[PDB]
């Protein structure tokens, strides 16, 4: 995608995959 | 990408090409009028300017292969792009040979002005010998196709073009790896409709900038890439590509509904044979250069890469919110939150991809619309109508360019082309360009387009 989303939770700053 | 073996054409039976290795590039009438430090690339192994083994240098690009099949990250990524593509309703059915060879609106005819493949070039057979626009006749192509078959060797040679002095000492010339006309046709029949839809829809759904007109497409970019911009450069993208990326491409072609015969053409690109001068050699991985859809397939792959790279580096990445467009290895993207390319680069390297700061920038600083670069060009809002965006080719490239010519008869067309690129930088610098052009008797004889007239014409495009 690219255009505007909606459902159903807020997006937060990406979080750097740690170790894993 | 990685060379698997090399064998003399003697041992393979492949036809060699007897090139001369002489550059068609001459210093132009503005040669010492403008400033620059580039000159014709090294064309053969003994050029007096080589501080290295040529053949050595040419093939260093094949840095090897890291993945041969997709992890989960690359699979999840191939699907999202494929999904995104679905809304395009792409015509998955084969193209007529006539269309494939002679074009359509949104699919341009095969260039009669470049080399036909192996073995045509070696045998002295020309494109014009087979193709005729006036007749749009395909019976002779069919005849040659039936004669030589398919999956022929990429005939390979050094690109005749200007290089920086460092790239000339270090022997960093570039190669043209042309597919045989047979495969170019056969490929275009398999994907010609996809090519049409990509050419017709440069932008954020295709994720492609191929066949775009920067004059106008540039204005659309700010709108298509909202939020936080990011961007980087690749070191030898094409040659660095691992087979996993060709796997990932088939994945996508399949999800969007391509047949298994169409999908089998991708291998003949992953896994190739070349004939450079007289050694033939197998390459596995990486993407060739003069291959059809080479741009589109590269861009598609880049559309997957940026994804895989993201969901793998970070956590909580929503891919529906990624905006990108790609042209081969050239990328521009945005995302609601800033994206750390220092990290993407680390995770990207695990995949055999060398990623570096955008615009040769000292590090992965914030990319903004002021420094941002795409297809070599910057973004300069028009002073009067700020919503109109100028594509800005650096004057330095234009300077480099004006000092040479492959044909001295062609100085008028040569210069106005450079002017069509130059004026976008603004009146003050355009005049400074023209004035140094007009600083020489030949330059005054020249018809040079006038600034406000150039601009006017451009306005009329919107
Ligand atoms: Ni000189
Ligand atoms: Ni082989």
């Amino acid at each position: 995608g690219a255009y505007s989303g909606a459902p159903k939770q807020v997006l937060k700053k990406p979080a750097l995959r740690t170790a894993t | 990408g990685e060379i698997q073996w090399v064998k003399p054409n003697k041992e393979t039976g492949r036809l060699s090409i007897n090139g001369p290795t002489r550059t068609k590039l001459e210093p132009s009438v503005f040669h010492d009028v403008f400033e620059g430090n580039k000159e014709p690339a090294v064309l053969h192994s003994k050029d007096p300017r080589l501080e290295v083994d040529f053949e050595q240098a040419l093939f260093s690009k094949y840095v090897g292969n890291t993945l041969y099949e997709p992890d989960e990250y690359i699979k999840e990524a191939a699907l999202h792009y494929a999904n995104q593509l679905k809304q395009l309703e792409i015509n998955t059915s084969q193209m007529s040979m006539e269309e494939a060879c002679y074009g359509t609106e949104n699919l341009e005819a095969i260039d009669l002005h470049t080399s036909a493949g192996y073995p045509y070039s070696a045998l002295g057979i020309k494109k014009r010998d087979i193709l005729d626009p006036t007749t749009r006749d395909v019976s002779k192509m069919k005849f040659y196709m039936d004669k030589y078959g398919l999956d022929l060797p990429y005939s390979t040679y050094v690109k005749d073009e200007l290089r920086s002095i460092d790239k000339i000492k270090k022997g960093k010339s570039r190669l043209i790896e042309a597919s045989s006309l047979n495969d170019s046709v056969y490929l275009r029949m398999a994907f010609g409709h996809l090519y049409e839809t990509f050419h017709a829809n440069p932008g954020t759904i295709t994720g492609s900038a191929v066949g775009c007109n920067p004059d106008t497409f540039w204005s659309k970019l700010p709108i298509l890439l909202p939020g936080s911009l990011f961007a980087f450069d690749y070191s030898g993208y094409d040659a660095s590509l691992s087979p996993v990326w060709f796997r990932a491409l088939e994945l996508v072609l399949r999800e969007i509904g391509y047949s298994e015969e169409a999908i089998s053409l991708i291998e003949g690109i992953n896994h190739t044979h070349h004939v450079y001068r007289n050694k033939t050699y197998c390459v596995l991985g990486g993407m060739p250069s003069g291959c059809s859809g080479t741009s589109i397939f590269n861009s598609m792959i880049n559309n997957i890469i940026i994804r895989a790279l993201l969901i793998k580096t970070f956590k909580g990445i929503d891919l529906d919110e990624l905006n990108m467009v790609a042209y081969g290895d050239d990328v521009l993207a945005s995302y609601p939150f800033p994206i750390d390319c220092l990290e993407l680069a680390k995770t990207g390297k695990e995949y055999g991809l060398t990623m570096t700061p955008a615009d040769k920038s000292p590090c992965f600083n914030e990319v903004n619309w002021d420094n941002a670069t795409f297809l070599k060009r910057g973004f300069l809002p028009d002073e009067q109508f700020p919503f109109l965006i100028h594509p800005t080719m650096p004057m330095r490239e234009i300077h480099e360019s004006i000092r040479w010519t492959k044909d001295a008869r062609n100085t008028q067309d040569h210069v106005r082309s450079l002017c069509l690129l130059a004026w976008h930088n603004g009146k003050q610098e355009y005049e400074k360009f023209v004035s140094t052009i007009r600083s020489v008797p030949v330059g005054r004889a020249l018809a040079i387009p006038n600034y406000e007239n150039l601009r006017r014409n451009w306005l009329e495009l919107f």
